[PDB]
C-alpha cells in the first residue's frame, strides 16, 4: 500500500493502484449508453437528483454542431477538459474553416491526459466521456477513460451497473445498423432500463437524449420533447 | 573579388581571385577565398568579410559534429541546406554569395549556389562576385557540355583571367582547386 | 499521515475535499426558497458576546442589484469568491450591456472551484446559496467545495441542514407563495436553532422581480416575529 | 529539476549540525598534509601515494597555483577539490578585471568562505567533503589560512590536516618556534610528514609547493629527491 | 548502518560514507563483460570481448568501441543506456572544444569534463548517478599516447595498462607482474600481451570474432578499429 | 523493499527496481514479433478480443511514423502512443532541418535518449512499452530495430516481444532469412502466430500485419490482409 | 534469508531449516518420496531452498482472468437451486479482482439473501447484492458525480 500512494510510484506486479482508482471514480456516476446507425448516432444519458425539490443534474452537453458528448464521474474535470474541447473545435474552425474529424481530435485528448499520469504531483481525470459525431465518413462512438484509452467501438455504456447494460447490446446489434432514428432510440433507451430498480423507468425527469444525423445537427432533448420519444414502449417483464 | 565554381565528371573544380579591398583601398594583394569545410566539400564566398568567415565556422562546426555523429561521409546538399538555413533565417543581416561545392562517394562531384537571397540551386557551374556580372557570355559561348577535368581548369583559368583583367576590384593573383575521389588538389597561377 | 493532496482513494473519491465537504457540517445553517413570486432567503447569525457587534457579522452579501448570496463556513476565504464574482459580472455588463444570469455567473465561479495545486494551495471550505431573478424569472443555485454546481428550488444547508432539508420537504409546494415560504422558512428556523428567535438572530434577504433589490431593514422582522 | 529549494540541513534538538558534524568526519578520513609560515614564505606539503605502481604521478597534481603568488592545498575527497578550485580561479579573475591588480590573499578566504558557507544553507546539496589551506606573499609578509566544510577559516603560522593531525599538531607544536627559514621548514615538514608516512618516502610519495616574496612556485621531484637527503 | 536516508539518497554516512555510489560501481557489474587497455611505446590498444546469443542478434550492432573523434577512441562498460547518453556528451564538448578554441581537444582536458559533469550527478540529491565506466585513449604531441578512466564517482587518472569490467583485480595481477619486469613495447608487443592477458583471465582461446580490437598509433593518428582478417592475423601470431 | 520506490536511487546490490517492475509489465502483454527479410521488413502481431469489445479493426497497435518507417508497440498502449508521437515529431525535425529521411540509427538512437532520460529522477517514472522499427532503403536495405523499458536499443534480423517471447523466437531461428522473400515470410509468421495462445487463458485472438520493403517501394503501409488470404489458409495447415 | 541476527529467534530457525536442506537434497539422495512446498511471498526465502534440486519446479498462480471467474462461480453454484436465467459472463465481467475464495463466497452470501426472502431459486440481483457484500461499501452522500 505504502507504494500505492503516488503516481510515478510502479507496482511490484507493474500496475499504478492510482489509475485503478480513477478508473473506480467513473464507476459512481450515472449510466448512459451511446451507439450509431449506418447514418446516425444517439447517444442517452441518465440523470440523477440530489433531492425532490433540487433538479436532475445534467449529463449531455453540447460541443459542436456535429460534435456530441457525454459525461460521468466527476465535474471539475468535466468542465476542464470541455472547455479544452470547445477550444479546440473552433480553433481548426478558424484556421482551416472546416469541422474537426473526430478521430484526431480524440487522440487530442489523450495527448492531453497522458503528461499528468506520468509528472508527479497530478491526479488523473475521473471521467466516462462517450463521443459521437460524424467525420467525412459517417458516425463515430468513443469512449474514454481515466487510462486515456480512446477506443472505437459500436456501442457501449459506462456508469452504475453497465455491466448489465452492455449485455442488451450484443443480442440486438445487428439490428443497430438499418433502424433509423423513431426505434433506433428507442432501441437504446430499452437498454437503460435494466439498470435500474424495477419500479421507475424513465419518467420524465431522469433521461436526456444527444442525437447526429445527416441532415441533422447534433440535438439534445430533455423531459419536455423526449416524451414523444418516451411512448410506444413495452413495459418490464417479471 | 571574383568566384568560380564548375563540376565535371570525375568531380567538380573550384577556383578564385585572391584580391581583398576596402572602399578604394587594396586591403590585401592574396586571400584565400576558397574553404575547406570538408575533406571533399569546399564553399567559395563573397561579399562580406566577417559574415562569410563566421558563417563558414559555424557551419563547419555543425556539419562537423553531425558528420561525427553519422559515423559516414557527409552530403554536399546537407552542407548547402545548412547554408540556405542560416541564410535564409538571417537574410535581413548577412551580405553573403556562398557557392558550396565538392566531391560526393554517394553522388560524385556536386556544385550548389547560394545567393544573398538565402535560396538554394545547384547548377552545372556557378559563378559570383563583383566583377562576376562580365564573364556571363563569354562563360556561355566558352563552355561545352563534358569537358575533362583540365579543360575545366583552362575553362575557369580564362575565366578569372579575363574578370580579373576587366574589373577594378577583382584582381590579385588566381587560385585554383580540384576535387574528385582522389583528394583534393589545390595551387596557384598567373596568366 | 501525510499522503497526497491530490491523490484519490483507494476506493477512488479523493482524500482531502472529501474532508472539505465535512467542513461546511460545522459551519451556521441557512436556508433559501424560490418562488414564482420571487427568491428568499434567511441565516442565523450565531452571536456569542453581547460585546459582539451583531451588524457587523453578515451572512447575506449583494453580487449584483438583482443577485443575492449565502454563505456558509470559512467567511474570509467565501470573501475571495465574493470578489471575484462581483467582478466577473461586472466585466459582463462592461462588456456586454446585459445582466449576466444567475446561473452563467456561478459557472463563472465554480470554474476555480477546484483549481489548487503546487505550480502555475488547497481547495475551499465554504457552501453557497445564490439568488436572482433574470430572464428565466427567479433563480436559486446551490454549490459546494468540490465545484457541484446545481439548481434547487427551496435548499437549506448549515450544521441542521439534514432536518432541514427533511421537514422543509414536508411543508414545500411549487405554488408558494412569498410571505408563506418567509414564514414557513423561519418556523424551520427556530425549530433549528437554539437561542430564541429575535431582531438580532437572524436575517432575511428578499429579491422580486417588481422588487428588484433585496431589502431587509429590521423591524420588519421584528414585524414579522409578532405576526409568528 | 522541479525547484524543490528545501535545506537539508537543520538543528540539532541539541541544537547541532548533524550533517556538518558527519563531513567534518570524511575530512578527517582523508589525506595528511601541512603547511609552514616562516619570516619568508610559505611552505605546502602533501601525502601522495598511488595506490598501485600502474598509476601516474605527472598526471594528477595536489599543490595547486591559483595566482602567481598564491598556493592552495587540500585535505578530503579529491573530487570536490577541482569544483571549488575552478570557482577560485573565476572569482579571482573578476577581481583583478574590476581593479587591475592582484587580490589580496585575505579576499579570498573571504569570498570562498562565502560561497562554501552559503552553499552549505542552500538546499537539496551536502556541504563539501574536504578543508583548504591557502598560502601567500601578498605585501612583503607571506599569509597562510584554513578553511573547513563549515565554511570557517583561521591564520595559522602553521598546521596540518588529514589523518593524526592531532599528533603532528603536538609534534608542530614542539618542533616549531617563532621564526625559521623556508629550507628548515621544509625540514620539519617532512619531518611530521614521515611522522605518519609510510615506509619509503621518495619524491612521488610526497608532493611540495612554496610561496616566495617573489611569488608563488611549485616544488619539482628532481629537488624534491635532491632535498630527500637528510630525511626528516 | 542506515541513518535517516543515506541507504537512499547522496549524502553522508555517520562513518562519514555514502552507500550510493559504491552502489553504483558494482552497477557496472551486471554488464558481465571485461574490458582491456594497453598504452605501448608509440601505440595504444584497446580490447573486449561480446556475447551474442542471437543469431537474429546483428553483428556490428553490438560494438562498444565508440569512436569519438578522428584521433579519440574510448570505451565502455556498465549499463548501454548510461554509457549511450555518455556518448553524445563525450562529442557534443568535443566538437564545443574546436569551435571555441580552434585546435584539438586534449585527451585529458575531455576527461575532465567529463569527470566535472558526472560530479553533480553525485553532488545534487535529486539526481540518478549515471552507473557506467568510461575509457579513452589518444595520442599526444609532445606526449604520445595516452589512456585514462573516468568513473561515475568523478574522478580520473593516467595509466600505463589497464583493464575494466568484471575481473580488475586478475587482469590488473598479471600486468602489474607482467609490464614491470622491463618490458619493451612494440605494436604487436602491446597487442599480444592485450589478447593473452585477457586469454588468460578468461581462459578463452577465442574465435577472432567475439573480441574487438581499437588501436591507435604513432603513424596514423586516426582512430582505428581492426578487422576480424587481421585481428585472426594477430590471434594466429601469438598462436605458435 | 525500502529501495525500489525511486527512480533515483540504487539498489544495495545495484539496479533499479522501479525499471525491474516496468519490464516484466510489459512481458504480461500480447505477442508481437518482426522479421526482415533479404529486400525488406515484415510485422506481425496478435490481439485479442476479449468477447465484442469494439469494431473490429480498432486500436491497432501496428503504428506508422513515417512513410518509410514502421512501429512495433507492445506492453502499455497510451504511453505506446505518446512515444510513436515523439518519433513522428522527430522525424519531421529532421526532415524540417536537413530536408531528407531519417537513418533508422539516428532516430532509434534519438527515442532511446528520450527513454533514457525518464530513468533519472524521482519527478517521472519510466515508461511501460517496447516496440520495433521497421525500415527499409534503396541505398541501405532492411533495418530493424528494438528498444526496451530501460532504454537499450539495436538490430537484428528478427525478434519478440510479449509473454510468449522466448517459445516464440525459437522455431523463429528455424527459418532461413538471407535469401527469403517477404511475400514467402508473411505466410511465414501466420504459422508463428498461429501455434501460440490457445484455448483456457483468453479467447479468439487477432492477426494483424505490418508489411515494408523493397516491393513497397520504401513506403510502409499494411499487409493487404484480406487480400489474398494466404496467412491463415497457410496459418492452419498446421494441424497436425 | 540469514543475516546478522542477534541472540533470539532465526539461532534455532536456521538450524532446523539447514537439517531440512541437508535432510532434502544431497547427501544420500532418495527417489522414495517427493516434496510439494507452497507459500505466499518468495523473497524471504534463501537460495539454498530454490536451488534447482531441492525445489525444482516453480509454479506461479495468477488469479483469474475472465472464465476463470465465470466458471468458479459456475461450480460452486452446482450444489444451489439456480433459477436458469444467469449469465456468468456477466457474473464475471462484473466480478473484478476477486479469487476463487472471493467468488466463491460471493455464490455463498447469494443463497442466504435470497433465504432473508425465503425464495427458492436465485436471481442475478441476488448475485449482484452479494456483490456489494463482499465489497465492503462504506458509505452513502457520494452523489456529487456524473
Amino acid at each position: 500500500n505504502q507504494y500505492d500512494n503516488d503516481v510515478t510510484v510502479w507496482s511490484p506486479q507493474g500496475r499504478i493502484h492510482q489509475i485503478e482508482y480513477a478508473m473506480e471514480a467513473v464507476k459512481q456516476g450515472s449510466a448512459t449508453v451511446g451507439l450509431k446507425s449506418k447514418t446516425h448516432a444517439v447517444l442517452v444519458a441518465l440523470k440523477r437528483a440530489q433531492s425532490e425539490l433540487a433538479a436532475h443534474q445534467k449529463k449531455i452537453l453540447h460541443v459542436d454542431n456535429h460534435i456530441g458528448i457525454s459525461i460521468a464521474g466527476l465535474t471539475a474535470d468535466a468542465r476542464l477538459l470541455c472547455n479544452f474541447m470547445r477550444q479546440e473545435c473552433l480553433d481548426s474552425r478558424f484556421v482551416f474553416d472546416r469541422p474537426l474529424p473526430v478521430s484526431r481530435l480524440v487522440s487530442l485528448i489523450g495527448s492531453k491526459t497522458q503528461i499528468p499520469t506520468q509528472r508527479y504531483g497530478r491526479r488523473p481525470y475521473g471521467v466516462g466521456l462517450l463521443i459521437a459525431g460524424y467525420d467525412d465518413m459517417g458516425p463515430h462512438i468513443f469512449q474514454t477513460c481515466p487510462s486515456a484509452n480512446y477506443f472505437d467501438c459500436r456501442a457501449m455504456s459506462i456508469g452504475a451497473r453497465s455491466q448489465s447494460a452492455r449485455t442488451y447490446l450484443e443480442r440486438h446489434m445487428s439490428e443497430f445498423m438499418e433502424c433509423n432514428l423513431n426505434e433506433l432510440v428507442k432501441h437504446g433507451l430499452r437498454a437503460l432500463r435494466e439498470t435500474l430498480p424495477a419500479e421507475q423507468d424513465l419518467t420524465t425527469k431522469n433521461v436526456s437524449i444527444g442525437i447526429v444525423g445527416k441532415d441533422l445537427e447534433f440535438t439534445i432533448y430533455d423531459d419536455d420533447d423526449v416524451s414523444p420519444f418516451l411512448e410506444g414502449l413495452e413495459e418490464r417483464p417479471q | 573579388t571574383t568566384i568560380m565554381a564548375v563540376q565535371f565528371d570525375g568531380g567538380v573544380v573550384l577556383g578564385a581571385d585572391s584580391r581583398t579591398t576596402t572602399g578604394s583601398y587594396i586591403a590585401n594583394r592574396v586571400t584565400d577565398k576558397l574553404t575547406p569545410i570538408h575533406d571533399r566539400i569546399f564553399c567559395c564566398r563573397s561579399g562580406s568579410a566577417a559574415d562569410t568567415q563566421a558563417v563558414a565556422d559555424a557551419v563547419t562546426y555543425q556539419l562537423g559534429f553531425h558528420s561525427i555523429e553519422l559515423n559516414e561521409p557527409p552530403l554536399v546538399h546537407t552542407a548547402a541546406s545548412l547554408f540556405k538555413e542560416m541564410c535564409y533565417r538571417y537574410r535581413e543581416d548577412l551580405m553573403a554569395g556562398i557557392i558550396i561545392a565538392g566531391w560526393d562517394p554517394q553522388e560524385g562531384g556536386q556544385v550548389y549556389s547560394v545567393p544573398m537571397g538565402g535560396m538554394m540551386v545547384r547548377q552545372s557551374f556557378a559563378i559570383g562576385g563583383s566583377g562576376s556580372s562580365y564573364i556571363y557570355g563569354y562563360v556561355d559561348a566558352t563552355y561545352r557540355e563534358g569537358m575533362t577535368k583540365e579543360e575545366c581548369l583552362q575553362f575557369t583559368a580564362n575565366a578569372l583571367a579575363l574578370a580579373m583583367e576587366r574589373d577594378g576590384s577583382s584582381g590579385g593573383v588566381i587560385r585554383l582547386a580540384a576535387i574528385a575521389e582522389s583528394g583534393v588538389e589545390r595551387q596557384v597561377l598567373l596568366g | 499521515y501525510d499522503r497526497g493532496v491530490n491523490t484519490f482513494s483507494p476506493e477512488g473519491r479523493l482524500f482531502q475535499v472529501e474532508y472539505a465537504i465535512e467542513a461546511i457540517k460545522l459551519g451556521s445553517t441557512a436556508i433559501g426558497i424560490q418562488t414564482s413570486e420571487g427568491v428568499c432567503l434567511a441565516v442565523e447569525k450565531r452571536i456569542t458576546s453581547p460585546l459582539m457587534e451583531p451588524s457587523s457579522i453578515e451572512k447575506i452579501v449583494e453580487i449584483d442589484a438583482h443577485i443575492g448570496c449565502a454563505m456558509s463556513g470559512l467567511i474570509a476565504d467565501a470573501k475571495t469568491l465574493i470578489d471575484k464574482a462581483r467582478v466577473e459580472t461586472q466585466n459582463h455588463w462592461f462588456t456586454y450591456n446585459e445582466t449576466m444570469t444567475v446561473e452563467s455567473v456561478t459557472q463563472a465561479v465554480s470554474n476555480l472551484a477546484l483549481q489548487f495545486g503546487e505550480e502555475d494551495s488547497r481547495p475551499f471550505g465554504v457552501a453557497l446559496l445564490f439568488g436572482g431573478v433574470d430572464e428565466k424569472g427567479p433563480q436559486l443555485f446551490h454549490m459546494d467545495p468540490s465545484g457541484t454546481f446545481v439548481q434547487c428550488d427551496a435548499r437549506a444547508i448549515g450544521s441542521a441542514s439534514e432536518g432541514a432539508q427533511s421537514s422543509l420537504q414536508e411543508v414545500y409546494h411549487k405554488s408558494m407563495t412569498l410571505k408563506e415560504a418567509i414564514k414557513s422558512s423561519l418556523i424551520i428556523l427556530k425549530q433549528v436553532m437554539e437561542e430564541k428567535l429575535n431582531a438580532t438572530n437572524i436575517e432575511l434577504a428578499t429579491v422580486q422581480p417588481g422588487q428588484n433589490f433585496h431589502m431587509f431593514t429590521k423591524e420588519e422582522l421584528e414585524e414579522v416575529i409578532k405576526d409568528i | 529539476e522541479r525547484g524543490y529549494s528545501f535545506s537539508l540541513t537543520t538543528f540539532s534538538p541539541s541544537g547541532k549540525l548533524v550533517q556538518i558534524e558527519y563531513a567534518l568526519a570524511a575530512v578527517a578520513g582523508g589525506a595528511p598534509s601541512v603547511g609552514i609560515k616562516a619570516a619568508n614564505g610559505v611552505v605546502l606539503a602533501t601525502e601522495k601515494k598511488q595506490k598501485s605502481i600502474l598509476y601516474d604521478e605527472r598526471s594528477v597534481h595536489k599543490v595547486e597555483p591559483i595566482t602567481k603568488h598564491i598556493g592552495l592545498v587540500y585535505s578530503g575527497m579529491g573530487p570536490d577539490y577541482r569544483v571549488l578550485v575552478h570557482r577560485a580561479r573565476k572569482l579571482a579573475q573578476q577581481y583583478y578585471l574590476v581593479y587591475q591588480e592582484p587580490i589580496p590573499t585575505a579576499q579570498l578566504v573571504q569570498r570562498v568562505a562565502s560561497v562554501m558557507q552559503e552553499y552549505t544553507q542552500s538546499g537539496g546539496v551536502r556541504p563539501f567533503g574536504v578543508s583548504l589551506l591557502i598560502c601567500g606573499w601578498n605585501e612583503g609578509r607571506p599569509y597562510l589560512f584554513q578553511s573547513d566544510p563549515s565554511g570557517a577559516y583561521f591564520a595559522w603560522k602553521a598546521t596540518a590536516m588529514g589523518k593524526n593531525y592531532v599528533n603532528g599538531k603536538t609534534f608542530l607544536e614542539k618542533r616549531y618556534n617563532e621564526d625559521l627559514e623556508l629550507e628548515d621548514a621544509i625540514h620539519t615538514a617532512i619531518l611530521t610528514l614521515k611522522e605518519s608516512f609510510e615506509g619509503q618516502m621518495t619524491e612521488d610519495n610526497i608532493e611540495v609547493g612554496i610561496c616566495n616574496e617573489a611569488g608563488f612556485r611549485r616544488l619539482t621531484p628532481t629537488e624534491v629527491k635532491d632535498y630527500l637527503a637528510a630525511i626528516a | 548502518s542506515s541513518a535517516g536516508f543515506d541507504r537512499h539518497i547522496t549524502i553522508f554516512s555517520p562513518e562519514g560514507r555514502l552507500y550510493q555510489v559504491e552502489y553504483a560501481f558494482k552497477a557496472i557489474n551486471q554488464g558481465g563483460l571485461t574490458s582491456v587497455a594497453v598504452r605501448g611505446k608509440d601505440c595504444a590498444v584497446i580490447v573486449t570481448q561480446k556475447k551474442v546469443p542471437d543469431k537474429l542478434l546483428d553483428s556490428s550492432t553490438v560494438t562498444h568501441l565508440f569512436k569519438i573523434t578522428e584521433n579519440i577512441g574510448c570505451v565502455m562498460t556498465g549499463m548501454t543506456a548510461d554509457s549511450r547518453s555518455q556518448v553524445q556528451r563525450a562529442r557534443y564538448e568535443a566538437a564545443n572544444w574546436k569551435y571555441k578554441y580552434g585546435y584539438e581537444i586534449p585527451v585529458d582536458m575531455l576527461c575532465k569534463r567529463i569527470a566535472d559533469i558526472s560530479q553533480v550527478y553525485t553532488q545534487n540529491a535529486e539526481m540518478r548517478p549515471l552507473g557506467c565506466c568510461m575509457i579513452l585513449i589518444g595520442i599526444d604531441e609532445e606526449q604520445g599516447p595516452q589512456v585514462y578512466k573516468c568513473d561515475p564517482a568523478g574522478y580520473y587518472c593516467g595509466f600505463k595498462a589497464t583493464a575494466a569490467g568484471v575481473k580488475q583485480t586478475e587482469s590488473t595481477s598479471f600486468l602489474e607482474k607482467k609490464v614491470k619486469k622491463k618490458f619493451d613495447w612494440t605494436f604487436e608487443q602491446t597487442v599480444e600481451t592485450a589478447i593473452t592477458c585477457l586469454s588468460t583471465v578468461l581462459s578463452i582461446d577465442f574465435k577472432p570474432s567475439e573480441i574487438e580490437v581499437g588501436v591507435v598509433t604513432v603513424e596514423n593518428p586516426k582512430f582505428r578499429i581492426l578487422t576480424e582478417a587481421e585481428i585472426d592475423a594477430h590471434l594466429v601470431a601469438l598462436a605458435e | 523493499t525500502g529501495y525500489d520506490l525511486s527512480a533515483s536511487t540504487f539498489s544495495p546490490d545495484g539496479r533499479v527496481f522501479q525499471v525491474e517492475y516496468a519490464m516484466k509489465a510489459v512481458e504480461n502483454s500480447s505477442t508481437a514479433i518482426g522479421i526482415r527479410c533479404k529486400d525488406g521488413v515484415v510485422f506481425g502481431v496478435e490481439k485479442l478480443v476479449l468477447s465484442k469489445l469494439y469494431e473490429e479493426g480498432s486500436n491497432k497497435r501496428l503504428f506508422n511514423v513515417d512513410r518509410h518507417v514502421g512501429m512495433a508497440v507492445a506492453g502499455l498502449l497510451a504511453d505506446a502512443r505518446s512515444l510513436a508521437d515523439i518519433a513522428r515529431e522527430e522525424a519531421s525535425n529532421f526532415r524540417s532541418n536537413f530536408g531528407y529521411n531519417i537513418p533508422l540509427k539516428h532516430l532509434a538512437d534519438r527515442v532511446a535518449m528520450y527513454v533514457h532520460a525518464y530513468t533519472l529522477y524521482s519527478a517521472v517514472r519510466p515508461f511501460g512499452c517496447s516496440f520495433m522499427l521497421g525500415s527499409y532503403s534503396v541505398n541501405d536495405g532492411a533495418q530493424l530495430y528494438m528498444i526496451d523499458p530501460s532504454g537499450v536499443s539495436y538490430g537484428y534480423w528478427g525478434c519478440a516481444i510479449g509473454k510468449a517471447r522466448q517459445a516464440a523466437k525459437t522455431e523463429i531461428e528455424k527459418l532461413q532469412m538471407k535469401e527469403m522473400t517477404c511475400r514467402d515470410i508473411v505466410k511465414e509468421v501466420a504459422k508463428i502466430i498461429y501455434i501460440v495462445h490457445d484455448e483456457v487463458k483468453d479467447k479468439a485472438f487477432e492477426l494483424e500485419l505490418s508489411w515494408v520493403g523493397e516491393l513497397t517501394n520504401g513506403r510502409h503501409e499494411i499487409v493487404p490482409k484480406d487480400i489474398r488470404e494466404e496467412a491463415e489458409k497457410y496459418a492452419k495447415e498446421s494441424l497436425k | 534469508k540469514r543475516f546478522d541476527s542477534e541472540k533470539a529467534g532465526d539461532r534455532e530457525v536456521q538450524r532446523t531449516m539447514l537439517e531440512l536442506l541437508n535432510q532434502l537434497d544431497g547427501f544420500q539422495p532418495n527417489t522414495q518420496v517427493k516434496v510439494i512446498a507452497a507459500t505466499n511471498r518468495v523473497d524471504i526465502l534463501d537460495p539454498a531452498l530454490l536451488r534447482s534440486g531441492r525445489l525444482d519446479r516453480k509454479i506461479e498462480f495468477p488469479m483469474p482472468n475472465e472464465e476463470a471467474r465465470a466458471r468458479i462461480m459456475q461450480i460452486h453454484s452446482r450444489k444451489m437451486n439456480v433459477s436458469p436465467d444467469v449469465n456468468y459472463e456477466e457474473l464475471a465481467r462484473c466480478t473484478d479482482d476477486f479469487n476463487g475464495a472471493q467468488c466463491k463466497a460471493v455464490c455463498v452470501e447469494a443463497g442466504m439473501i435470497a433465504l432473508r426472502r425465503g425464495a427458492t431459486e436465485l436471481t442475478h440481483e441476488d448475485y449482484m447484492e452479494g456483490i456489494l457484500e463482499v465489497q465492503a461499501k462504506k458509505k452513502a452522500n457520494l452523489q456529487y458525480y456524473a
